[PDB]
């Protein structure tokens, strides 16, 4: 995020980091319950990547994080990578996350819910702060 | 110019 | 869902 | 470029698809929602993470960080997967697995 700010640690408890074998953060995701993470289809996750929950500072060794294996990747059949449309994947975890103050689920909408133009929302992540 | 994020 | 135990500050 | 060690956040507004098309044209589909163009931008490494909106005391996943400006321009809207268009697929996948 360009021109954002640092979060309060633990205050976005559904935010996960998707990391490869080397520990490299390549995408975010959101816990929707103890067993499932929602992410983008174009992140290209497989069962060799891991979901890291409970993190704030990826340079710190002193956080009690959960490094969670992925059992199965469910890329939505409707995903069109050429138009980047329907850009959603579900990750089923091999072993459940342990919910805590810093690890818990985001809510999902109903299909009919209205989110009006002009509403102020929030996005979070470890993406670049400067291009 | 579009790009995956 | 949706209610952090540690409240975010924007 | 600069990658942060610590988790970042930003507040940003939702756009309409009709208005978002003034930036992105026919690239904008019904299963996308645009947000930003407000002085912040999602950027490389943010993809897959949340766009959440607060109502009735709780945060709901409205978007999934997807794509946008190749330079993470803060005056161009970011494009997010529109969760309302995708949630029926989510709930089913959970319940079947």
């Amino acid at each position: 995020i360009v021109n954002g700010e640092e979060a309060v640690p633990g205050s976005w408890p559904w935010q996960v980091s998707l990391q490869d074998k080397t520990g490299f953060h390549f995408c975010g995701g959101s816990l929707i319950n103890e067993n499932w993470v929602v992410t983008a289809a174009h992140c290209g996750v497989t069962t060799s990547d891991v979901v890291v929950a409970g993190e704030f500072d990826q340079g710190s060794s002193s956080e009690k994080i959960q490094k969670l294996k992925i059992a199965k990747v469910f890329k939505n059949s409707k995903y069109n990578s050429l138009t980047i449309n329907n850009d959603i994947t579900l990750l089923k975890l091999s072993t459940a996350a342990s919910f805590s103050q810093t690890v818990s689920a985001v809510c999902l909408p109903s299909a009919s819910d209205d989110f009006a133009a002009g509403t102020t929302c929030v996005t979070t992540g470890w993406g670049l702060t400067r291009y | 110019g579009s790009w995956p994020w | 869902c949706g209610v952090p135990a540690i409240q975010p500050v924007l | 470029a600069n990658t942060p060690d610590r988790l970042q956040q930003a507040s940003l507004p939702l756009l309409s698809n009709t208005n978002c098309k003034k930036y992105w044209g026919t690239k904008i589909k019904d299963a996308m929602i645009c947000a930003g163009a407000s002085g912040v931008s999602s950027c490389m490494g943010d993809s897959g993470g949340p766009l959440v909106c607060k109502k009735n005391g709780a945060w709901t996943l409205v978007g999934i960080v997807s794509w946008g400006s190749s330079t993470c321009s803060t005056s161009t809207p970011g494009v997010y997967a529109r969760v309302t268009a995708l949630v029926n697929w989510v709930q089913q996948t959970l319940a079947a697995n």
